DNA sequence: TATAATGGGA
């Protein structure tokens, strides 16, 4: 459409390294710059 | 080493003699019919004071509530019906003992059905649920060594437990049967031709309603599925699954021409009026996905099955003009 | 884990670990004044399930008779280690001689 | 040599069939089978570097 | 909205390891030997995992 | 019995006699001892990890240097659960976690024959485990019985995490290959640590002779 | 649903 690429919110590398920690029991943590949770799932796995 | 561990165990408890075997199978008797008399006694279901039963007898820890209110009840009964109390728990320390005295059988009968899918363990502890439902319904009357009727559950159980867990994909229990009856059959024939047969010859040696197309096919579903982690080549860097495309999931072309098309269609119903084109929608589900007949739409619109008709066509030929002049619907036509 | 983070937190050896977690010994999270062989039983103490089974079931000696024979002890009669419940029967152990299958009445 | 090492694995093919069946009368051409040498051959013709 | 700028990691407790749960797999089966379609309570089962 | 007129006179337990008419107590404690995860996940549950703090501190000022090396690890270990938060019964699981289908797809291949994921199997084994201790324990099975599904639930888990680490690595029948675990899909050469790192295969590329 | 069958195997 003619409209320059937009870069990924959240790369799908990540997304996978976080479920593949979470399977094994670790949580994961997506902070940012004052420590507040970031959800890299944006309504997709949130509950 | 877990299997040197529960041999060891089981080896513990020493085997029961004759008269042990039928005192414990007398006192599981005695102490099922005592609970039946409870429940006519006090009035609650059997498998309530079953449990009331089996908590009070092998381990202390609603716990505080139900099961003790239950239990006091129980205490709090005549001296001619409290026979029953004490008779049902001593039995169940029977059924307890005939268990733990025939572990040692399990084994010695589980040790048959190795390498179908199931460890040595699950092959024992599948079977321990046999030996549990043999003790339940064990008669003792009919003068038969526990022995007899306990491998016949042992093996029912294992034989069942094979047929719903070995497979990665369920498959029912007569297909089991069947393709074991087909699996031993190509064994002795490829030692009978030293080679191994096509699908006519088996299907020749499996009698009768058997031909080549069915065992092709009951032997398609017998193999298990490949592991995506299968290494490829002397190479630790490349797996199975590394090498097999995404069927399933739309290429970058493919998303953006589905959106291209309902963007390009969007474009075209806009050259309608809105009736003519919620019929159209209504009609080819791009509504909420189902196709309304003409009785639907011409509900929704309130007007008749004919009218609808006419609007649809009407629409279709107006489309029909403009795609024969801009040409963006030409394709995607596959 | 090559230094294991549990076994470091509790005080112990992987070897101890091992046999508590895979249902090699016990542990004794409270051990209600207990004893065996001659000293108590501390917390944390580590058990096998035949001294688990004498200090919390019971310790019983069953002594098959040879056919025919009779005992020289009476039923539920108090016996001491080293009596004779049957000739050339000796008690092995201090308690109470229970008959279990009696086959003259 | 890859041809006498499906010869070895064709020998347990030999001497386990011995304990069982009727060890009086048994034919070498059920006690031998094709498949040990046939997957030894092949092996090396299309396996080895 | 905000960008992620560290990353922690931490011990998962069981009622956090549930909250990140969409269900329980209460059965070993995968999916059915004919229609291939997940079984009920199964790994693949969409009722928990999402729509295929 | 007798509302009072008799009275044991020491521990144990009982069991009412009914052919002799009498009573007997056998000398046994009410002893709290437990195997397993169960038990472990009590000691941990009930460690005072302040007071282990103090407890070690006081004993890296004894001139000994093995057992102050001792309690110096054992207090890096203490340490990082009080300044982290992480309560130390946590690495005692209860609900275990399961990947998503698509990381661990099951999916049909040419020729019609299906091709899965270890993982899956894994899942699989620790399921079937799991269900048999369960419909066990309601059918009030002996312990002999109990503590085996217990190791083998043990044993399915830890495959399910580190399949290979302790024990012999559970395989699918009809191959030696050791089943991939969660910890093999993060840790190695191809693993999720190294992917990113060694780079990928890119679209919008070309190659010719130059 | 019942003859009896009771500590693995590389």
């Amino acid at each position: 459409k003619g409209e320059d690429v937009p870069e990924p919110s959240v790369p799908e590398s990540f997304r996978v390294l976080v479920k593949e920690l979470q399977a094994l029991a670790l949580d994961v943590q997506t902070l940012d710059e004052k420590d507040n949770p970031v959800d890299i799932f944006e309504g997709l796995a949130s509950k | 080493d877990p299997v040197r561990q529960y041999l060891h165990e089981i080896g513990q408890v020493p085997l029961l003699t004759l008269e042990e075997e039928i005192d414990l199978a007398r006192k599981v008797e005695e102490g099922m019919e005592a609970i039946k008399k409870l429940s006519e006694a006090t009035g609650l279901d059997q498998e309530l004071i079953r449990e009331v039963v089996r908590a009070k007898i092998l381990g202390t820890a609603p716990d505080p509530k139900t099961v003790e209110e239950v239990d006091g009840k129980l205490k709090s009964l005549p001296k001619e019906l409290k026979r029953y109390l004490h008779i049902a728990r001593e039995g169940e320390a029977a059924r307890q003992h005939l268990i733990e005295a025939n572990l040692r059988l399990v084994v010695s009968i589980a040790k048959k059905y190795t390498g179908r899918g199931l460890s040595f363990l699950d092959l024992i502890q599948e079977g321990n649920q046999g030996l549990i439902r043999a003790v339940e319904k064990f008669e003792y009357k009919r003068r038969f060594k526990f022995s007899t009727y306990a491998t016949w559950w042992i093996r029912q159980a294992i034989n069942r437990a094979i047929a719903d867990q070995a497979r990665t994909i369920r498959i029912p229990v007569h297909m089991v049967e069947t393709i074991n009856k087909l699996s031993r059959t190509a064994r002795q024939l490829q030692q009978e031709l030293g080679r191994e047969p096509s699908y006519e010859e088996i299907a020749e040696a499996m009698g009768p309603g058997w031909d080549a197309k069915r065992v092709e096919e009951t032997l398609k579903i017998a193999q298990e599925p490949v592991s995506l982690e299968t290494p490829i080549g002397d190479e630790k860097d490349s797996f199975y699954g590394d090498f097999i495309p995404d069927e399933n999931l739309p290429s970058p072309v493919e998303a953006a021409a589905q959106s291209l098309l309902s963007e390009e269609l969007e474009k075209a119903l806009s050259k309608l009026s809105e009736r003519e084109a919620m019929v159209l929608k209504l009609r080819k589900g791009l509504i909420d996905g189902r196709e309304h007949t003409l009785e639907e739409v011409g509900a929704y619109f309130g007007v008749t099955r004919e009218r609808i008709r006419q609007i649809e066509n009407k629409a279709l030929r107006k489309l029909k003009y403009h795609e024969s002049r801009t040409r963006k619907l030409r394709d995607f036509l596959e | 884990d090559v230094p294991s983070k549990i076994g470091t937190l509790l005080d112990l050896s992987a070897t101890e670990l091992e046999q508590v977690l895979y249902f090699n010994k016990y542990i004794v999270l409270d051990p209600k004044g207990a004893v065996l062989d001659g000293v108590p039983v501390e917390k944390r103490q580590l058990l096998t399930d035949e001294e688990y089974r004498e200090l919390r079931y019971g310790k019983q000696e069953t002594y098959p008779l040879p056919a025919g024979v009779d005992a020289l002890v009476k039923d539920g009669e108090e016996v001491v280690k080293g009596q004779e419940l049957a000739p050339g029967v000796v008690s092995r152990m201090d308690g109470v001689a229970l008959y279990r299958f009696p086959r003259r009445v | 040599d890859q041809f006498r090492v499906g010869l070895a694995r064709l020998a347990r093919g030999v001497r386990e069939r011995m304990v069982m069946g009727s060890p009086d009368t048994l034919t070498p051409a059920k006690l031998v089978n094709s498949r040990p040498l046939e997957a030894a051959l092949r092996e090396f013709f299309s396996r080895s570097q | 909205k905000k960008e992620v700028r560290k990353v922690r990691i931490a011990l998962a407790s069981p009622e956090k390891i549930r909250s990140w749960s969409y269900g329980e797999v209460e059965k070993p089966e995968t999916i059915n030997y004919r229609t291939l379609k997940p079984e009920r309570d199964g790994l693949f089962d969409e009722r928990i995992f999402g729509p295929i | 019995a007798d509302g009072g007129k008799v009275k044991s006179e020491i521990y144990g337990r009982v069991e009412v006699d009914l052919v002799r008419n009498v009573v007997r107590v056998v000398e046994s404690y009410d002893i709290d001892a437990r195997m397993g995860a169960e038990a472990i996940q009590e000691l941990l549950k009930e460690l005072d990890l302040e007071k282990l703090e103090r407890e070690l501190l006081e004993e890296m000022k004894h001139p000994s240097r093995a057992r102050r090396a001792k309690a110096r690890k054992r207090l890096e270990v203490v340490r990082a659960f009080l300044d982290s938060g992480n309560r130390p019964e946590w690495m005692i699981l209860e609900a275990v976690p399961v990947l998503p289908p698509d990381l661990r797809p099951m999916v049909q291949v040419d020729g019609g024959r299906f091709a899965t994921s270890d993982l899956n199997d894994l899942y699989r084994r620790l399921i079937n485990r799991n269900n048999r201790l369960k419909k066990l324990l309601a059918q009030g099975a002996p312990e002999i019985i109990i503590r085996n599904e217990k190791r083998m639930l043990q044993e399915a888990v830890d495959a399910v995490i580190d399949n290979g680490r302790r024990g012999s690595p559970v395989t699918n029948p009809g191959s030696e290959r050791p089943l991939r675990s969660l910890t093999d899909i993060l840790s190695g050469k191809q693993g999720r640590f190294r992917q990113n790192l060694l780079g990928k295969r890119v679209d919008y590329s070309g190659r010719s002779v130059i």
